[PDB]
């Protein structure tokens, strides 16, 4: 066992001797580690004033580095610091966790605009101060009109889009890795020989797996095509390659033929559509095949490096990625190395609610698919807008009841497969702001259809009170009465147009006119 | 297995078992 | 112990000796069986050829079966196969399940017109290959208009269905069976004496429990009458009827006299929500009195059997339904089973989300209930449709806005209760196929209520630009004007017929016609 | 050891005697106890007649005592009586919780309308029949203008109060306390010296513990404003003033300097919107310290107190809140007990689904908001009423389509942020009971908007059969037909004002009346 | 550690041990 | 219980009571 340097804030501990340590590091994890702490050989006592110094200095926030020779196994931030006392025993328990346990901090809501998959995850990381690389992951360069993340953290929002860009998490000491997992099969091969020599990998436990209880045949994804009206190109996956021989996942027999289908009701593009079944595939079927394998400790191993297993017969011979290294350090053990294989299980975080919103100016939409810019507040506090479609009363080809909302008006905001990316307008609603023409009333006597911008107003008044339905646009009006008289009242000319003129009356016609009534034609017969 | 040291390894040691186990029973 | 025979694939293993064996049956579950295998007294070694043959064939989805003598212990497939190496030392574990495993694989939606409970159940264990019996369960015979199954395997939907028909659910080794709880308490009984002779049961261990923190005096169900517009009639469940005695789930008094109330609002009928609030009960009830018998080891003992405890005193003697078999087969201990009283708490599996759908042809509505027969393409892939009530913007007696939908139009489709069998339209939506005959613009002058179909329109238009409302059919058109005239165009003849008529104008009247003006009448005096 | 009498059902046990017992009480939790029981000496046979009288004695839903001296440890209502077999030995297990155990029995919906949080808590506590008392918590005067719970029992909503007010429940043997968390800051100090004397408290193992995984910097508020059409101020809160010195959650340094923001859909005030966000980061930062002492057995001790760490050195000096008293008695150990610090994370019950509603009888709106009185099925059976918002397909400044619900009317109810307090309107339904006017048809000729109220009639109707549109107030009509004539017919007179008039006809124009033709003016041109 | 009495105290305290770990890790 | 076979026995017994009881907490 080589030295072990613990550096808390930047120094060494002078009190505490290190008992016992234990560090993790996961693919789509937040690497770990915990260290025993304790006083030796009765130097001090442990409420002495040196003890409890350096007792304040070990609270969590501080930064944390294990190191050995220059190799530093660990560098993260502590997290639980904890104590426990047992007659004149006492002991000492840190946590520390990766710098991207600060993802994990935070509630908030924001929208991402014309924006790629590593735009977005890049910004994310810079927030918590997290240098990122991207190695054969080309499906992160597509561009989404629009990207919600609402009421979650960003280590949340992370993982929903890693999933959906089928991507995986190399969580390095020093640089955080993006890349796709069947791009992992070629990386860097530690063989483990059952007829060895003295200079080989020495395996003291070995733990295998083989199941079928998760593992689908056939994953398809479907999605409704706005601008067709029909259901896109259903796409399979049928396969996830990875490892290879006895070890593949892909060589465990599946239950039954069947096929696991999603259909969604929002619209989504082939190339994403086929990124999203791989990584469904890929979720379901990563812990096929899993164990774990505990071998002499050395740091040369990381998470995603491949481990083979030559010569051990025609049940166990194959390939796998690392999907996780742990390293042990006690004085029984000395320092041991355990190597897994396979994850278990894991879009976008989800909307539940009914919302309000506000309808924006007018601005153009680019796919031309009708769709009307809305401010929600919830989902937002900045500049920028959603499209969402409008929901109408009747609607078909060249026809319907086309009222569209004007800027600033309050709307009720519904979601497709409540996914926040696809909003609609269910209808629009009355405030103190915006005062409707009429208020509910014990008798309800009045239904209108207005529109009064200003001074103008055009309307179509339906009164129960007298039993009138009347149009009118100002002044100018049109009344129909039951029981009574047709009345046209007009506040200017009065023009009628037609071939053929035929105006009867089964008691009188009375025409007038207060300066005269000129009779042109060019037959005036009377009788 | 008497002082604080050891017994946190042997605790650890079957809190890390029990977990895998009902982890794999819930998700089943 | 008699002889054990275990069959991998057909064929009895030659390398690998049984250790420990055990099986498990329950009632409303999967059986499964764990098997823990080694090399004995060193024939073989655990990497040679012989041996990794073997380990290829105890791969999983190979099938598995135990006998003794011509029982069948277990019949199933192998699910999961492990080993472990620690040192020389290495062991093998298979976990196999029944046949019925196969129901949890696949994720789809389908819907189900017009068909049974049973009709659906059969038609479910067929796909799978699973032979199966209905006793005594009169209530699957009821037909369901509409059935959907969204996004979840087939053993969810079961589950669903049998807790909403109040059955239960045997897993026999060749046979399935499906009966109604309380009919369980006829079957054969194994009686344990307290006062015994030398050849009854021989009880080792012991298990009871009696407990009521779950357990609701009454059960209510309640739903909503369409036809009626109330509240239909409240049926209430004060009993489950399971066991006697002092074992008896009534006998546990509860600790409040509160009721629990569902009130769903969706329409149910009155034998439905019977069973689901005997359902619901016996599902809450069945826990109140549990334990564990562990008795000599025998093969007759089946779920759903009853067990019944005499002579032990006034505070155990009784009767329960046995819901669960174990054996247990150890060198240590013999053959020995295991009795299980009780069970734990477990209607449609939920939508949550907002739909599209595309109205389909006209069909008559079975109910009379006006609903819209549509097609979603989430919900299924069939020809089948649903059907779907239908919201306005206004709606009472003999009145309302009632624009029904033409065919093939996009409508928003939400869900009662979240339950996909009860569809409702919120709104309809123009798309890149039904144009919209006013597209939004920057000012919206323009709102207007069209209904075109090939070269006829008829409209009513409310302009802002020149402060106009008008109506027009084709080229026909009335057009009040704000500050201006009031214009009556036609393309043909017009014709107004009235009592009286009295037209009157304040600056001049002047008819006029191209060939001619006749003035009929009886009394022309001028003046 | 002091005397321990235990009474079942108000009697001293003859037959067992308590092996064991253990007592726990948590401040908002349900204070529970459990007790090992057994038959000393072999006085008497585990199934004679009297001890299956006992057996029968203690079966659920007694009332169960434990007192010292005069002192009750522990009072409330037996929940589980287990029983223990194993070859000739016999035990028993009584579990028993406080009367606070019956706010979990039920599930029903109820709706609180202008009631205060103290009067809705205080009529909860009352159907269990509990005393209550509420100190330093002014925020529960606060009235509500309708508090809804949906589908849960009276712990659930009581729960969900408590967070959203910032209020704790402290679980006293005979009155339950509500208190603002920060009040309890200033109750009884129990001091632990490093450096005592011989009378003081004695330590015996003890645990301590900092963390900062879930402690969010600041915690913003902001809410919908109905009226303002704004979000509301935004409401920060950086502090919880719990605990002090090293002990006080406060002290420990957050992960990050990020904000955690709430952005309600709903309209929530100044004042309750300060609680909630205070009730909030109380949740969160209460286990950023915690811990468990064990101290020599006493009945002084009671959740909410404040235990102080005095000569511990700088890294544990301080104060925190008592969370839970745990009493442990056995013959190997004696009397102990526990005290716990700190405490794990736990508004409104939500909605899900979709709700069918009735219009009621017209009332005022308090708020003047426009909201409609509706009775919703589910939410309640009484005879009070919920007020809801109105979603309307067009509505704007001074326009849009008014057209008020009539009461009786069915319409579909939706929930803002799934919050029951907060329904609104998507439209109306028609049902075998409001006939619609028009009935779906194979060609859906007409389309039309009636006001029909018993004899009165005001209809327009787009008729695609003969392409017309036609307004119609009974037997007055206005009809426009494509490619044929504007045809205006009146049961009565018919009335035309206009300043000027222009009748022009390309044919001719034939006037009539059937008893005279009256044409007045100051100038009758002919020509 | 033999009879029902005390294997009930021992597997408890074990039981209260490991339930708190799980729990921490599981809401973790 | 020192090889593997006997250890699976031990072990899973303790498996199956710890499941129980966290699984009634849990649903507590």
């Amino acid at each position: 066992i080589p030295e072990i340097t613990i550096k808390i804030s930047g120094k060494t501990l002078n009190q505490f001797t290190a008992i016992n340590l234990t560090v993790n590091h996961y693919i789509n994890g937040i690497p770990s580690v915990n260290i025993t702490l304790g006083i030796a050989g009765d130097a001090n006592y442990i409420f002495d004033a040196k003890a409890q110094a350096e007792l304040a200095n070990c609270r969590p926030n501080n930064e944390l580095i294990v190191q050995i020779q220059k190799t530093i196994l660990f560098k993260g931030i502590i997290v639980r610091q904890a104590l426990k006392f047992k007659g004149q025993d006492s002991l000492m328990t840190l946590t520390a966790k990766h710098p991207l346990q600060k993802l994990t901090d935070g509630l908030h809501s924001q929208l991402f605009s014309k924006q790629s998959d590593e735009a977005i995850i890049k910004k994310l990381f810079s927030q918590a101060g997290i240098q990122t690389t991207i190695k054969q992951a080309p499906q992160l360069k597509t561009v989404h009109e629009q990207m919600v993340q609402f009421r979650c953290n960003d280590w949340t929002f992370l993982k929903s889009r890693l999933i959906a860009t089928n991507t995986w998490l190399l969580p390095g000491n020093e640089v955080v890795t993006l890349i796709t997992p069947k791009a992992l099969n070629q990386s860097t091969v530690h063989t483990i020989h059952q007829s060895t020599n003295d200079q080989d990998i020495v395996l003291f436990e070995a733990n295998l797996q083989w199941d079928n209880q998760r593992s689908p045949k056939t994953v398809s994804v479907q999605s409704w095509d706005i601008t067709q009206q029909k259901l896109s190109q259903t796409i399979q996956v049928k396969n996830s390659g990875l490892g290879s021989n006895k070890l593949a996942v892909d060589s465990i027999t599946t239950l039954t033929n069947q096929d696991w289908q999603w259909v969604f009701n929002y619209p989504l593009d082939n190339e994403q559509a086929k990124y999203l079944a791989q990584g469904i595939m890929d979720n379901l079927r990563s812990d096929n095949v899993s164990g774990s394998f505990e071998v002499e400790g050395d740091s040369c191993y990381q998470p995603g490096d491949v481990l083979a297993l030559n010569g051990f017969g025609q049940g166990m011979d194959g390939q796998g990625i690392i999907t996780g290294v742990s390293q042990i350090i006690n004085q029984r053990q000395g320092w041991r190395t355990r190597l897994t294989l396979g994850m278990p299980p894991d879009a976008v975080p989800p909307v539940k609610e009914l919302h309000v919103g506000i309808v924006e100016k007018y601005q153009p939409d680019s796919q031309s698919l009708g769709r009307i810019p809305v401010k929600i507040p919830a989902l937002n506090l900045t500049n920028s807008v959603l499209f969402a479609r409008l929901g109408k009363p009747y609607a078909s080809h060249e026809s319907g009841f086309c009222f569209y909302p004007e800027p600033g008006d309050e709307v009720i905001i519904g979601f497709f497969e409540c996914d926040p990316r696809f909003p609609v307008i269910l209808g629009s609603m009355h405030n103190p702001k915006n005062k409707a023409p009429v208020e509910p009333s014990e008798k309800n006597p009045m239904k209108t259809l207005v529109i009064k911008q200003g001074d103008h107003q055009q309307a179509l008044v339906f009164n129960n009170q007298d039993k009138t339905v009347a149009l009118n646009s100002g002044k100018n009006t049109l009344s129909l009465q039951q029981d009574k008289d047709i009345t046209l009242n007009s506040a200017n000319n009065l023009i009628t147009n037609a071939q053929e003129i035929k105006i009867q009356a089964e008691k009188s016609l009375s025409a007038s006119g207060k300066s005269g009534v000129d009779i042109k034609g060019a037959k005036i017969n009377l009788t | 297995p008497r002082t604080l040291a050891q017994e946190a390894l042997d605790n650890a040691r079957l809190i890390e078992m029990v977990k895998q186990e009902v982890l794999d029973a819930l998700r089943e």
